[PDB]
RNA sequence: UACUUUCUCGUACUGAAAGGGAGAUGCAAAAUGCAUCUGUGGUGUGCACACGUCAUUUGCCCAACACCG
RNA sequence: UCGAACCACCUAGUAGCUGGUUCACAUCGAAGUUUCCCUCAGGAUAGCUGGUGCUAGUAGAAGUAUUGUGCGGUAAAGCAAAUGAUUAGAGGCAUUGGGACCUAUUCUCAAACUUUAAAUGUGCAAACAAACCGGCCUUAGCCAACUGCAAGGCCGGAAAGAAAAGAAUUAGAGGCACCAAGUGGGCCUUCUUCGGUAAGCGGAGCAGGCGAUGCGGAAUGAACCGCUUAGGGAUAUGUGGCGUCAAAACUUAUGGGCUCAUUCUCGAUACGUAAAGGGUGUUGGUGGAUAUCCACCGGCCCCGAAAAUGGAUGACGCU
RNA sequence: GGGCGGCAUAUCUGUUACACGACAACGCAGGUGUCCUAAGGCGAGCUCAGUGGGAACAGAAAUCUCACGUAGAACACAAGCGUAAAAGCUUGCUUGAUUAACGAUUUCCAGUACGAAUCGAGACUGCGAAAGCAAGGCCAGCGAUCCUUUGCGAAGAAUAGGAAAUAUGAACAAAUCAUACCAGAGGUGUCAGAAUAAUUACCACAGGGAUAACUGGCUUGUGGCGGCCAAGCGUUCAUAGCGACGUCGCUUUUUGAUCCUUCGAUGUCGGCUCUUCCUAACCUAGCGCCGCAGAAGACGCUAAGGGUUGGAUUGUUCACC
RNA sequence: GAGUACGACCAUACUUGAGUGAAAACACCAUAUCCCGUCCGAUUUGUGAAGUUAAGCACUCACAGGCUCAGUUAGUACUGAGGUCAGUGAUGACUCGGGAACCCUGAGUGCCGUACUC
């Protein structure tokens, strides 16, 4: 599917930004913004995802739990980024954005998170 | 094709291989396929009796049935919305014994391997490290990807 | 006159709204009648076996209550 | 903006509310969605849920019905309690073909006249929602059952009744009228009683 | 296509349930008999004004008939019928 | 409006027709076997509820499905 | 009033054909395909669709991967391997008659040829009604027999609930059923493809679209590009743009080259509708030779290049 | 478009078809309505096509013998698969080409029927020492209700309709007759199955641009007009003027092909009249070039400003004087 | 280290031409009264035991043909996804992946099982 994403490494502020700016969770069903480390121990209920760093821990080293991490929260929705993209159409090698950026992508993240 | 019949398309299909004609051996004769077996229909040409028809070529399923002769088999055929399970039965020489479960049985009597290695005694093979992990490379060897001028004379 | 013949087009589209409905597992339907029938006749030698044996069982389960 | 295909597709028909015009089965729901909600009880669930339900989703049970599943559950019973309450949401008929059965305690959205008094003569009790609301408020000790659906005409004429299996009854006013041609092997075809799956 | 004049076959009546001689002889059909119900309702129906009543096929299509045999049994004289595909020349011989 | 009586549909189907006509269990094997009459024909899956356990084990399984008898 | 008068009637004859069909909002939302039909402007049928639900809310889930294990004969390859074609030289010398024949090679091919053989696909399995391990009961199954085998149960055991090796993921409630619409003229496109000289032609395959759907862009365009749509704001984008029309480089750079064209007037936004050939126009390259020649190759520009209302990179214009 | 022609109307192998399966066209290449008492079944023995060496008459070919021979033969037939102590050939006995309790299934598919086929169980058998193989010749070769018609339901038992005797003609009974239930047969090739000749220029109705004749559009085979290469023509010589074999194209004043628009209507030829446009220039204005001495003229360039007739015949465009 | 009988995979085992072969066994070989079958005691059937490893079989050897296995061909041909890519077009490259085939070259030239025997 490299047409239609953009993919990447992230970095640890790459996480914890996404985490903490634009991360909500999947709680009763329904889609709620973290607010406190109380709402995020009630929903996963695991004893070693705790709080905010926990998630972000999970997610930047695997860990046991990466699925249950990212399972856990809704899907990121960003803005789009400020400053553009170059070429939706073609691959970031030919000159455009989409497929892997070995490190790249955070400051292309950075620009919309 | 033209013809709607039963063998109809099965020109290479039906066919044998090359150096590799003859009726079939002593080892698919004393082969015994039991009930709820997966077998592997492979239709024979060089039998041409009880074939199975052109679309159970390639397919595999569930004995449901032995006869004397003849294995009936269930095999998934998707029609339009929906996947029914179709009951063929050829002779014996259209199936093969299926080994898709082969790493299934592997990894369960490694399971009976390990939990006698466990509760009785202590030996264990040890397990593999990921091969991706960051180690050093010690260069025994270098070259200098360069395209020479004479990689284009050719 | 003459007009459109055959076409697949849109069918392939129209048959996963619904899904494709796969099969159903080999507990359910899994009915023996056009078996081979010398080993479909033992096995109901069989089944009246088990049936007296299940009618015998839960008689003595219940002897086992009305005593302790 | 969002790729939700089939979403629509994973809604189902759920209905909170009765279609009911009767008085009484709306005070029964009004008491038992109080108790769904108030009370952890799995029974006021189903008893809130089930009551909702049409009269024909609401098939009744026969008396015989409750005295045979009560009796094989009291085989395995200790003697010291006593029985379950039988509770049915829908209705008790009476069964002429069985004229002896115990003393067992009935809670049933109606009884015929026959089936309550052959509850009574046996040293039985009919009882009704708002009086099960108060032994047993929340379900401790009773039997649910509903009573069967299966054996109607209606799902005896589900079918196509001319392709192979289907062993549906044909809506026919005349019944010597279908019967010749599709029906007998004499007839050019006869539909195969049976077909695997 | 030839055909025996004698056939060893079954007999399935319990004075012979075994192969015995049957003789062959063929199947022409009966002639259709007047006060059939068929023909009785065919006659009440043609009998008026109308003209024909019936439809009355002309389109033939085949040129060959399949060949049904009658089979009499030598030790009880009962017939069994068996058909055979289409030919256009039939014979029984048992010149060889 | 109030009130009162055979006819019809259904509780039993099947066979072309003459016709025949469906409980369970136990003993048991009699070309109408005998005795009981508080009873799901049996097995798999299966709300609620009853007794334990952990952060479901089991019993009964209702409605239902599948496999049989 | 005549190739069958006029009047009333049967008669509001019948129409698979044409025309029409009266309020609002909301929730969902298609089909031009299958099979059969004196059927091809129509139906019945399955599908797509709505309504009603039912059943124990992750269950018997998947237009996806991974690992294991099967199936294939299309692209390519080959004719120095069979079959079908098809050029040419080499001599074998007795195997012959006015290249036959043989042996090794060769030039060139195959929708109805193939030794070999992809990519893309396609089947099954990947632990909760299940397999796994040690007795028992049963069977007029199998075998000489059972202690073996096959079958259906019963009893007890174990159970990373599936390890580690990249070792899945899921906006993943599974399984049933009733009732019934509209449709059954399609059309376009990337790719594969058939008939045709060709076609805005005819017919197919996989998918996506229009139909049925606007909105933002390509000046204009059902179908292209972007995006997909409750009623409104703010910020930021996408496709495409920034000399004026016309929002934006008040004609940006403190970037590099190339280009000159004199009566449909160089050139210039893809899809999208001029070639062979030529040039001592200019600007780069390559290989040879004695500051000058020679053979080649590329970029832009010119020639080749002729139509019927006045005319079109959208207009002005731009060098 | 319809008509003629045809069959793509039921159906079979190869290919189209894009390595599961499925896939269209009056797409390509051929078949089908029959044939067989053996050309079925089985057992035994054998090896084929062809070539090579040999043997009176006897040759390329008659028949004997030997060798090699992966099938190059054969298997009724179209084709494809398959096959060598065989599936072929010869021989020997045979009738499994019968019956087959309404078993189940596959292909076509709506997962319907039909046709064909597969895996069974039961009776009686055939061949074989046996294991085995055989219920046609694998795979195409065929057909509803209604009606007609045939076969089976031997007689002989039964104090009684049963474990066992086919049943009815309805107030009974006998004997005829008809009927019923079961399995076939006689047929629908338009092959899921009405019983069917034209004509209409005297014509009609409901419609259709789902569909033809006129224009427009697309295409440009065909018809018009060129360039490129240079074998040749020109006494000499490629090009003054030409230019085969090739080749690249322009043109929409022809025609074909299509079926987009119009069938609740776009008045369907040619003259006559009148105006304008285009250039691929016949005359006129300048020219270059010649196999251009002059005179006439060939070829070409810039140029469409202006001019481009009177008649005989023909309805004519055209043609022809 | 071999034989024989039954064998499983079915050429790394085949084809051609040489060479060698202890024992024992296979095998040619001898024969025609019975059993049996032929134009023919050839095959086949029976009954044998004088002879020979000539041949079969076995093994070994060929700049043998074949077969088998890697390598090369070759990241080549081809192909899945992408572009308001390039080119009048034919078609080509690029980008994210998968990735052949013959020729050629090297290697070696059967392997495992049961019973009985030397
Ligand atoms: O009974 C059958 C059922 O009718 C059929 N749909 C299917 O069930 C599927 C199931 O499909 C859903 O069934 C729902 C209704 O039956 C339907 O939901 C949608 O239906 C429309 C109207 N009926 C809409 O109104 C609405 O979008 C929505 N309710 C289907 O989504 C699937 O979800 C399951 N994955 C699989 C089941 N097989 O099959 C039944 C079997 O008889
Ligand atoms: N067999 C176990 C028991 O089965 C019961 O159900 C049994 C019966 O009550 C029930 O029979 C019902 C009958 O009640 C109702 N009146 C009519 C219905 N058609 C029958 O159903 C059954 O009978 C017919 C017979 O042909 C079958 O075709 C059908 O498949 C089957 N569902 O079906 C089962 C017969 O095998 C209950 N589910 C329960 O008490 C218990 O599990
Ligand atoms: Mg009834
Ligand atoms: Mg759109
Ligand atoms: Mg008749």
């Amino acid at each position: 599917v490299e047409p239609y994403i953009a993919y990447g490494y992230p970095s640890l502020a790459t996480v914890r930004a996404m985490v903490y700016k634009r991360g909500y969770l999947k709680i009763n069903g329904q889609r709620v913004k973290i607010t406190d480390n109380q709402m995020i121990k009630d929903k996963y209920n695991n004893a070693d995802i705790v709080c905010a760093e926990d998630m972000v821990n999970q997610i930047y080293t695997c860990g046991k739990h990466f699925r249950t991490v990212t399972h856990g929260m809704w899907p990121f929705k960003l803005a789009p980024p400020a400053g553009g993209m170059r070429q939706k159409r073609r691959h970031f090698v030919e000159g455009g954005d989409y497929g892997n950026r070995d490190t790249l992508i955070n400051r292309f993240l950075a620009r919309m998170i | 094709v033209h013809s709607y019949g039963y063998k109809s398309g099965t020109r290479h299909l039906f066919a044998k291989k090359f150096r590799k004609h003859g009726a079939p051996s002593v080892s698919t004769i004393l082969t015994n396929i039991k009930v709820g077996d997966y077998v592997d229909v492979v239709a024979d040409s060089a039998v041409r009796e009880g074939m199975p028809h052109k679309y159970y070529h390639g397919r595999t399923g569930i004995v449901w049935n032995v006869t004397p002769r003849g294995v009936g088999v269930i095999i998934n055929k998707p029609v339009r919305t929906r996947t029914l399970r179709k009951r063929i039965c050829v002779r014996f020489e259209h199936v093969r014994k299926s080994r898709c479960q082969e790493a299934f049985k592997a990894k369960e009597h490694q399971f009976q391997a390990y939990l006698a290695a466990k509760k009785a005694g202590k030996a264990l093979p040890p397990l593999k490290k990921s091969s991706r992990m960051g180690g050093i490379v010690r260069p025994k060897n270098v070259e200098v990807l360069a395209r020479r001028v004479a990689d284009y004379e050719a | 006159a003459k007009s459109k013949n055959h076409t697949n087009h849109n069918q392939s589209s129209k048959n996963h709204r619904n899904g494709i409905k796969g099969p159903m597992p080999l507990h359910l339907h899994n009915s023996k009648r056009g078996s081979w029938l010398p080993a479909l006749v033992n096995a109901r030698r069989v089944r009246k076996h088990n049936q007296k044996a299940a009618l015998k069982k839960r008689r003595e389960r219940i002897a086992a209550f009305a005593a302790k | 903006g969002v790729d939700l295909t089939g979403i629509s597709k994973k809604s189902r028909v759920i209905r909170h509310h009765t279609y009911s015009t009767n008085p009484y089965i709306k005070l029964l729901i009004k008491l038992y969605k109080f108790l769904a909600k108030r009370t952890s009880s799995g029974f006021n669930k189903v008893v809130y849920q089930r009551l909702i339900k049409s009269r024909s989703n609401r098939a009744p049970i026969s008396l015989s019905r409750i005295a045979v599943v009560m009796k094989r559950k009291a085989v395995f019973t200790a003697k010291s309690k006593a029985a379950p309450i039988a509770v049915v949401v829908g209705d008790v008929l009476d069964d002429v073909r069985m004229a002896r059965i115990p003393a067992m305690r009935v809670c049933a959205l109606r009884f015929s006249k026959s089936a309550r008094q052959s509850i009574v003569a046996a040293g039985g009790e009919c009882l009704t929602f708002d009086q099960l609301a108060m032994i047993a408020p929340t379900g401790k000790n009773t039997y649910l059952l509903r009573g069967r659906k299966s054996g109607r005409e209606s799902v005896r004429h589900f079918g196509a009744s001319g392709v192979p299996g289907s062993h549906s009854k044909p809506y026919a006013t005349n019944r010597g009228k279908e019967t010749k041609r599709g029906r007998r092997t004499g007839r050019s075809y006869k539909r195969k009683a049976f077909r695997h799956v | 296509v030839n055909y025996p004049k004698k056939k060893v076959m079954h007999c399935g009546d319990a004075r012979c349930n075994a192969h015995k001689s049957f003789k062959v002889v063929q199947y022409k059909a009966g002639k259709a008999r007047l006060f059939a119900r068929g023909k009785r309702r065919y006659d009440r129906k043609q009998s008026g004004y109308g003209g024909q009543t019936k439809p009355v096929f002309h389109k033939k299509a085949k040129t060959t008939k399949k060949i049904v045999l009658k089979l009499q049994c030598s030790g009880c004289k009962s017939i069994r019928q068996v058909v055979l595909k289409r030919t256009k020349h039939f014979e029984l011989n048992d010149k060889k």
